[PDB]
RNA sequence: GACGGUGGCCAUGGAAGUCGGUAUCCGCUAAGGAGUGUGUAACAACUCACCUGCCAAAUGGACUAGCCCUGAAAAUGGAUGA
């Protein structure tokens, strides 16, 4: 019982794989949380931040929490490059007859604000999201609905995103 | 309480949700109203030039439009102004809420609104027109000073208005 | 065994033995298409002046009642074995009754497995075709003949009564044409007496 | 395209009752596979329409 | 428990006559004769005169019992194909490619071309009784005659299956030739 | 046949039997859920509950446990001894 509570978990033959693959799960998580990009601000996939964050040269422990990780590792693309660290808004446009299976699906999965919903034109709404989550909300309400529907930007920056350094 | 008239040439039959404050919070439906030809602004207002106080949000109430005005007329609903009339004021704001209905008695409401909807309601009257109207609604009581069908079988007010209002 | 169930009978067999001998004059009906919705707007008329009473074949327990009553079951016309009958009964308008009873009817297309009565006729000529809907009417069986310019056969003759099905093709004519022929309704068979028979005529007016 | 020859065409290969185990082509109403790999089992669902 | 007698009785219409010789039954009809033989029964088929025909079984149980209505009702088909033969009629539906279909007559074989588009030749003859033909009245569509049930819906449902689409979500495509009636006269 | 009050109350672009929280009585009858479902701007339309028409005599269910079948896949060829 000492040797467990006062001891520190040693590791067995997969330490190889729990350690390597450990900092290759890590990379893989805490560096991909909100990163958008220059110009006209979009997201993007994790193998280019698996470029850019070997191309700046970072070194990962684990000691240092990863909330507090993730809020390191951007702080050396911002002091790099021109990224942006904070949410975003969009202004969905929808039809209101086909779109309101994709009101549902999307209104307990993110925040919604100015829920402006007509009978004779189209439901506009407006959103409380993330830099990242849109390529996702591109998509699904066209692969859900099956005809086209519109993304318009409202707002590029709003604060109690990582803004807050929590 | 307006007078219902004859119908007239090319009526415009329409169909409204309220008749309060009426769109107070998009309170109508904004699709059976520019179906037929007629603006918003015009429409909110036909809403209270029918019953202005009376109203409630679910109804089978029907506004006419002879060669196109407000002619002050009621060819409205049975179900309306029985609980309208417990607990008085129906508006908007305040139906928004919950309401316990007023026990102040309406026997003698519930013949002139007997046949508010149709002429001759295809029901056996005078011994059983509190029966069905009576117990129409079972929140609340009429009056809690008399227990209804049963001493208000027989039990009977007017002999020429279970089919014909004032 | 009997008298059990849902919907008891022995609850209503105290309509259909009792105050089945309080009553003159009376009419064998028809109800083998007629509504609810055409039913309560003759069922307001017929609740003054007397009742809309019938057990369906469940009056065969009126056999206890004809020990001096002398009341026919099976000794009158319409034999009663191929029908469905609702029969209207009268205390104070005993006598023109006939004339209410055969205003409330509606014309209306039929379906596949009605009882077919007496006045039925197909759509047929220019004014009951479409250039359109001939292509249903080309499915079936019977091959067609040009009479005024129009892929279409006539049959404008009774040819159909009461006791024999219609078939299923036959529906669709009715039910996509705008043609309604014949305004039906109830149907009086026989003018029935307390034991006997009052007028044995049939009368439609 | 016709409404009446989607419900005909439906009727012959989409309106069935497909078996849990067995995944079997059964008739609308039936109540058990009738192939020996079920054991004639009587757990089967409709087969699933389109939007 | 098996039951000490089961019988049936068919009932011959005036115009077709029954030559049954030891469970097989042959009818003769005004339009065509038609031979079924029913050797895989312990039944004696025997015929009342000349207007019935009564299947019986001594001592049959369950599997024996349940063979006494079938063997009965396929000598019905038998007499219903020779006074007014069976006529199915079997619809094109399709997407977006016109199915085209060519008949012969002279093993009566239908040819299935332009099927979802495919290039595959779907030659397929018919049963030993069996005739069709286009309708040119209703569009999309032919009719099958024939003088037996076994014969003319088996040649059918070869149409159908082999107007299939295969590979694909068969909820959707719905491309075929479907039996739609099942007429008599 | 499956009707009315009624599109029950509430809630909302719109929710009218049929997305949901609550009640669940009546007229007329043989028979009506303030609705068992499909769909829709919600309806409409089709549909099931329950009754009734043809019919002619036995019908339905929840179990029990005998045999049998599914469960039940392994390497040489194969073993109720054949």
């Amino acid at each position: 019982k000492q040797i467990l509570t006062k001891g520190e978990v040693q590791v067995s033959d997969k330490e190889r794989h729990t350690q390597l693959e450990q900092m290759f799960r890590d990379i893989a998580t805490i560096v991909a949380d909100k990163c958008v990009n220059p110009e006209t601000k979009r997201p993007y996939t994790v193998i280019l931040i698996e470029r850019a964050m070997k191309d700046i040269h970072y070194s990962v422990k684990t000691n240092k929490s990863t909330k507090q990780q993730a809020l390191e590792v951007i702080k050396q693309l911002k002091e790099k490059m021109k990224i942006e660290r904070a949410h975003m808004r969009l202004r969905f446009i929808l039809p209101v007859n086909e779109g309101k299976k994709l009101k549902e699906k999307l209104k307990p999965l993110i925040k919604v604000i100015e829920s402006e919903d007509y009978g004779q034109q189209l439901e506009i709404v407006c959103l409380i999201d993330p830099g990242c989550f849109r390529e996702i909300d591109e998509l699904i309400k066209k692969e859900t609905k099956g005809k086209g529907s519109l993304e318009v930007l409202n707002l590029k920056d709003v604060e109690e995103g990582d803004e807050k350094f929590e | 309480m307006p007078p219902k008239v004859d119908p007239s040439e090319k009526v415009e039959v329409f169909l409204r949700v309220c008749g309060g404050e009426a769109g107070a919070m998009s309170t109508l439906a904004p699709k059976l109203g520019p179906l037929g030809v007629s603006p918003k602004k015009v429409g909110d207002d036909i809403a209270k030039a029918t019953q202005p106080w009376k109203g409630m949000k679910v109804s089978v109430k029907l506004t006419i439009q002879n060669r196109i005005a407000v002619p002050e007329v009621l060819p409205s609903a049975s179900a309306l102004v029985i609980k309208a009339l417990k607990e008085p004021p129906r508006d908007r704001k305040k139906e928004k809420n919950i309401k316990h209905n007023g026990n102040i008695p309406l026997e003698e409401i519930c013949k002139i609104a007997k046949t508010m909807r149709f002429k001759s309601l295809a029901v056996d009257f005078k011994g059983s027109v509190l029966e069905i109207l009576g117990t129409a609604h079972s929140v609340g009581c009429k009056v809690n000073g008399k227990s209804p069908r049963d001493i208000q079988a027989g039990i009977q007010s007017g002999e020429i208005e279970v089919v014909e209002p004032k | 065994m009997s008298g059990a169930g849902s919907k008891r009978k022995n609850v209503f067999i105290e309509k259909a033995t009792k105050l089945f001998t309080t009553y003159d004059k009376m009419i064998v009906a028809e109800a083998d298409f007629v509504g609810s919705s055409q039913l309560q707007k003759i069922r307001k008329s017929i609740r003054g002046i007397g009742a809309v009473l019938m057990g369906k074949k469940t009056m065969i327990r009126k056999v206890i009642r004809d020990l001096a009553d002398s009341k026919p079951e099976l000794d009158a016309l319409n034999t009663y074995l191929k029908q469905n009958t609702c029969i209207i009964f009268c205390k104070d308008n005993i006598a023109e009754v006939k004339r209410v009873i055969n205003t409330q009817r509606v014309g209306a297309p039929a379906k596949a497995g009605v009882f077919a009565p007496n006045d039925v006729i197909i759509p047929a000529g220019p004014t009951g075709m479409e250039p359109t809907q001939t292509s249903f009417l080309q499915d079936l069986k019977i091959a067609t003949k040009i009479n005024r310019g129009q892929i279409d056969i006539v049959n404008e003759v009774h040819i159909i009564k009461t006791g024999q099905k219609v078939g299923a093709s036959e529906a669709t004519l009715l039910q996509k044409l705008n043609i309604k022929p014949f305004t039906y309704g109830l149907e009086p068979k026989i003018i029935y007496d307390a034991g006997a028979c009052y007028s044995p005529s049939i009368s439609e007016e | 395209i016709e409404p009446s020859l989607v419900i005909l065409a439906r009727k012959y290969k989409c309106d069935k009752m497909i078996c849990r185990k067995c995944y079997a082509r059964l008739h609308p109403r039936a109540v058990n596979c009738r192939k020996k790999k079920c054991g004639h089992s009587n757990n089967l669902r409709p087969k699933k329409k389109l939007l | 428990m098996k039951v000490i007698n089961s019988s049936r009785k068919v009932q011959i219409p005036e115009n077709v006559t029954v030559d049954v010789k030891g469970r097989s039954v042959k009818v003769t009809g005004p339009r065509g004769t038609l031979s079924k033989s029913f050797d895989h029964a312990s039944v004696d088929i025997n015929l009342v005169g000349k207007k019935e025909l009564t299947v019986d079984l001594w001592f049959g149980n369950r599997k024996q019992i349940a063979c006494i209505k079938t063997i009965t009702s396929i000598i019905e088909n038998m007499i219903t194909g020779v006074t007014k033969g069976y006529e199915y009629k079997m619809r094109f539906v399709y997407a977006h490619f016109p199915i085209n279909v060519a008949v012969t007559d002279g093993g009566r074989v239908v040819e299935i071309r332009n099927f979802f588009g495919e290039k595959i030749v779907r030659r397929i003859e018919l049963l030993d009784g069996i005739t069709c033909y286009r309708n040119e009245k209703a569009k999309d569509e032919i009719v099958l005659t024939g003088n037996s049930l076994e014969l003319l819906s088996q040649s059918c449902a070869t149409i159908q299956l082999r107007s299939a689409i295969k590979y694909k979500d068969v909820r959707k495509f719905l491309d075929g030739i479907y039996v739609s009636e099942r007429n008599v006269l």
